[PDB]
């Protein structure tokens, strides 16, 4: 009697009766929030995980499933094959017939009355014992773990092993998969044996199972179903359909595969991005949060309409780009309304086609409105776009330069399609700081803390305009930097001599740090022409030349054996470069703020008021990756000086760092 | 009706108290593969510092 | 021989000869960057500070000014009266006649060869010895401070006191201002004495000096000049406009809040209002495109020019422009507010009551606003006055400002029928204004300690088809200056089904005695998208929860100055929750004897995937006013519990607050 | 042109070298009123640099 593909019993105590006939549970098993005596000796195998949560009245698991032997864990609950959490009145894991857990780990937590936790050797029942989680249960010091048998080493201790107060923990001899008493099972068997080394006499089959036989691989005309048995071609033609692929019967073709026409039981390899159509029942999918956009994950074509209304949110540009970055074709229209968090639509990268099957009232396919922070669309000179039908409406977008949307309809192909009110400079580009020329940098020179950068001389559009410059620089960990936010600003004037070009020297910078620098021109127009131009430069990313790294931190050394010294340390405070390796040296030893700060401000007043303008040998080894190493071949009980250096990628020219040294003596012979 | 912050047993107790006899749903159907889809449900929201309202408790519960 | 009003000797060593005749130096004295033997026994008094900096070759200050006795320091150099900085070859401060420095402190710094620093008791020469700064000189441990006399306590040590290796530090006896050897000077005298207790035999006068006499206050027909002598009326009639006589003092300019009297321009008359700065700028039209640009208009009363306000971006602007231009009252020319996208009101121009019109924009316009995207109101409310003498007014593309406001402006302005028909148009002005929106008149408010019930009148939308909903904006406001654009907690309550009940909302979880700003906005979803949309909104209602039991008194401290007495002090409660009336104190006799973080995220997944919704007696006294009281009649050396309560004006019905208690024991008998 | 940020003692010496025979001195001696200060001092000019050009030092030099 197979039961599945998933059992979820909760609330009613009496609903547990659904397990009266089941000997194998295909899928998971859920017994939650349960508030008498029910015994199920029929059940022996569970393919997936087993979950127990807040079951009142149950004192031991043996009361329900005494014959449960194998939890295959074909699919896991958060990488766990058995979860016993917040189980009140539960005293012990009474699964004294449990033998093998095939895949997952165990999480037993918050069971204030649970005993016999350390009395179970989980190393012979499952494999990944390191990833188990047994925290928050009753304390073994306050329990009384008593046996009524065998024993082995548990952690560093050796003690008896019992499941409950009447049954021990059963184990196979070292000669073997065994039967009840000392006879090895079949190699393809698992758990116990009704008869020794027989395929048709196995409580549970390892690998796969078919027609009462524990087979390693499925017979030729059978396919993998779930993770324990094999089914024929006609069986998966009745599941609702499923595909046959790689000798396996899954629900849907895997990634990079699509169903073949007519012969819809097999997957044909599509080479390009397979047409991942996402079809939603709601006519217009409204994206009002990052959670709402989750349903669009991995979609290539969207049969519907997109309504973006994102007021608040988290780190959004990288998040939507995870879900919607693969969308390429939108059948309907796209509306970005009230999306104040969006500064750019760049998260819609692969979007190259917008059709217009349904259009907003007035035949609009692209409709943006009231986006206070939308600086730029995703329409830069790299991306392509095509709106087949519909018009474009732009309104109340103050940070959007109007020129940017004129560039849009060139690629869009709807230059003369919209009306005169569809694009209005009054509410679009309202507070714009764009519409400027391009200042070009000329040269950059980098040191460990100084940066010399110069830009080309800028002649203002008018002869009378007084010209000045402003340098914006700030430390940027990575390149996603906007000009509106941080920025340190220094005003440098145009040099008097026309042969020298304007520049600035920055002082006091962190070694090996990427700085974002851009220059803006200060054009004071005597004739206040409302055709304002201005000049602005590109965001230039400059990293300091790598300096000599800092000394390693907290050098500690010990001796676990004679002629051996173990040393550990921390990475230096200021790496000043990509860490490459550490150079350690050991030599035999012979036997016997405000003040300077306050001075700063006082100093400046002086100059600001005086001047006035006229009107044993060393052994050396390199540690490649870790911050720990062991020295070998030493004189026993002899003092050693331990010099440790820290280099980086450019330490080949700069030279490696200084030494943070320590002294340690080896173990006596 | 306020977005109470309910966590650990208290979250379950809040669901248990709000539902009372209502409980939750336990029909066994045959299961399609990868039907586990669905994340960030109201149960998670209640535990968050923002919390979930008693109405939200009723929405996620029965 | 008086020399002044400031001596600045530098570069040339021989330029020091300018001190050959001076006995008193009126003002400061600079000896800078000097690279033989020059003696000036004439000099004795220095009014302002004395500065020495990088003088090479000088070994001691006694070589130049042996008779320097009093440095008045009327005006300080960075709060210093004497600065010895970077003096090379200098070995000691040879001012062995220095007696009194009246005002400032001392800063002697970076003199690697300077000795005799600790041998000088600056506590009897100056007053603010704590604010001195003697750092970076030759270390006393590495100098050799030796005397060739008297001594006293310096810091915690007692040691000899000498200026140089030949002269000691001279001091007056405890009986006295003394002469060379033990005879007290005159009370009005200072320093040394040519003859004992005589006015005409004093090296330096304290207070003031006139006609060879140390006088306390100036004679009736003399006035204070600088800070040491008195001069007559005709003297300050010759100093250079000229100097003023005010409060018996002869200063350079009239102090703040005073202006020069006409004709009699030697005295200051008290102007009551902001006295006229009268700001004249060379540029014809002053453009205020930033808060920095408006700085030049700080404190101006009348502006001879034109105002062009073009403020796109900015900081907190209303309070800043109000600081600069808030005092401007009269503008000779025209005023233009163009593109000023940050201005929501012109209230920063309060005292502006007159606009003349000397120069007018093309078309005879004196008041010209344009493209005021977020400007909702002028500064023209029924409180302010205004008069435009000549010119017209033009308003265009002014959406947020209501046209009725500018109609009300020309009533006070006096230009009702002067403008044309296109100067004030209703098309692009008031277009989407919400001032015209019908008020969601509140109906009732009910207040508790933490709950507020508030209801507003039912709102019938202008169209029959419009779907109507409400939104409640509430936030804690310490005071009333609250704008709708900022904070706000928003709750959407629907219109109740029954038409007899009016829409309301219940607020839960509020701080007792806290003023909340509440206003309701209507959500009118118009089926017919008529661009004649105004919406609906309500007035900002300030509601403070019913005065609740006050908070406990803060920081109860108690002590015992005597037996049978206990003094107790405390602070007012954190949340008074009403007007404080009195405190109730009670005294009772006491009888003699990542992991936890990682668990968090994993936890939420479990709940996020399991559950699924259905588809001795006390003595009591009252302290009336203060937060301090003294208990009398107590058992000596007995412990007492001190309960302190805090009541308010509504504590008669809601009860006095809880008790913040402390324990104290009286003094032993 | 580009010049090293110069402060403290070195700054004074650098100025002396540049000024040489010219030196530095106040154009008006013994002016009745102080010209004031707090901005545009060579302390600010070279500690945070817009370019401590030789000509800029020359303007300081008198």
């Amino acid at each position: 009697e197979i039961c599945g593909p998933g059992i979820d019993i909760r609330n009613d105590y009496q609903q547990l009766k659904r397990l009266e006939n089941c000997t194998v549970i295909e899928g998971y098993l859920h017994i939650l929030l349960i508030s008498r005596s029910y015994r199920f000796p029929k059940l022996t195998v569970i393919t997936e995980y087993l979950l127990l949560f807040r079951v009142a009245g149950l004192e031991s698991l043996g009361d329900l499933f005494p014959n449960l032997t194998v939890i295959r864990g074909w699919k896991l609950f958060y990488n766990y094959a058995l979860v016993i959490f917040e189980m009140t009145n539960l005293k012990d894991i009474g699964l004294y017939n449990l033998r093998n857990i095939t895949r997952g780990a165990i999480r037993i937590e918050k069971n204030a009355d649970l005993c016999y936790l350390s009395t179970v050797d989980w190393s012979l029942i499952l494999d990944a014992v390191s990833n188990n989680y047994i925290v928050g249960n009753k304390p073994p010091k306050e329990c009384g773990d008593l046996c009524p048998c065998e024993k082995t080493t548990i952690n560093n201790e050796y003690n008896y092993r019992c499941w409950t107060t009447n049954r021990c923990q059963k184990m196979c001899p070292s000669t073997c998969a065994c039967t009840e008493n000392n006879e090895c099972c079949h190699p393809e068997c698992l758990g116990s044996c009704s008869a020794p080394d027989n395929d048709t006499a196995c409580v549970a089959c390892r690998h796969y199972y078919y027609a009462g036989v524990c087979v390693p691989a499925c017979p030729p005309n059978t396919y993998r179903f779930e993770g324990w048995r094999c089914v024929d071609r006609d069986f998966c033609a009745n599941i609702l359909g499923f595909v046959i692929h790689d000798g396996e019967c899954m629900q849907e073709c895997p990634s990079g595969f699509i169903r073949n026409g007519s012969q819809s039981m097999y997957c044909i390899p599509c080479e390009g991005p397979c047409p991942k159509v996402c079809e939603e029942e709601k006519k217009t999918k409204t994206i009002d949060s990052v959670t709402s956009a989750q349903m669009l994950q991995g979609c290539t074509i969207f049969k519907g309409n997109l309504l973006i209304n994102i007021r608040r949110g988290n780190n959004i540009a990288s998040e939507l780009e995870n879900f919607m970055g693969l969308i390429e074709v939108v059948t309907g229209y796209v509306k970005i309304r009230h999306s104040h968090a969006l500064v750019s639509l760049s998260f819609l990268k692969n979007l190259r086609l917008i059709l217009g099957e349904e259009q907003l009232e007035g035949n609009y396919s692209f409709y943006v409105l009231d986006n206070q922070n939308l600086q730029q669309l995703w329409d830069w000179d790299h991306r392509n776009l095509t709106i087949k039908a519909g018009k474009m409406y732009f309104a109340f977008n103050p940070k959007l330069c109007v020129s940017e949307i004129y560039r849009m309809e060139e690629v869009t192909g709807t230059k003369g399609r919209q009306s005169k009110g569809d694009i209005n400079t009054r509410n679009n580009g309202e507070r714009a700081s764009c519409e400027s020329d391009v200042l070009h940098f000329t040269s950059t020179t980098t040191s460990k803390n100084r940066i010399i950068i110069t830009w080309h001389r800028y002649r203002p559009p008018d002869y009378r305009d007084l010209i000045s410059f402003t340098v914006y620089y700030k430390e940027a960990p990575f390149k996603n930097v906007t000009e509106y936010d941080s920025w340190n600003m220094v005003d440098v004037d145009l040099p008097p001599n026309k042969d020298v070009e304007p520049g600035i020297l920055l002082h006091g910078l962190k070694p090996w740090t990427q700085y974002a620098v851009y220059v803006k021109a200060v054009t004071l127009t005597m004739v206040e022409n409302d055709h304002i131009r201005g000049a602005k430069s590109e965001i230039l990313y400059i990293r300091t030349n790598a300096s000599v790294p800092s000394i390693p931190l907290d050098v500690l050394s010990a001796s676990n054996s004679s002629s051996q010294l173990i040393v550990k340390w921390n990475p230096p405070s200021l790496p000043n470069g990509n860490l490459s390796y550490y150079i350690v040296r050991w030599q035999r030893q012979p036997q016997d703020k405000e003040e300077a700060e306050y001075r700063k401000v006082f100093e400046n007043f002086l100059h600001n008021s005086i001047f006035v303008p006229r009107p044993y040998p060393f052994f050396e080894s390199r540690v490649d990756n870790k911050e720990r190493t062991v020295i070998s071949n030493l004189r026993p009980f002899t003092l050693y000086r331990i010099d440790i250096h820290s280099c980086n990628h450019e330490a080949e020219k700069l030279g490696c760092s200084a030494s943070n040294f320590v002294f340690a003596r080896t173990m006596p012979a | 009706i306020t977005a109470e912050i309910l966590c650990s047993a208290h979250l379950v107790a809040a669901l248990q108290r709000v539902c009372g006899n209502r409980g939750v749903y336990r029909p066994p159907p045959t299961r399609r593969r990868s039907t586990r889809n669905g994340t960030t449900g109201i149960a998670t929201k209640c535990c968050t510092t923002t919390g979930c309202t008693t109405d939200d408790l009723e929405k996620y519960c029965n």
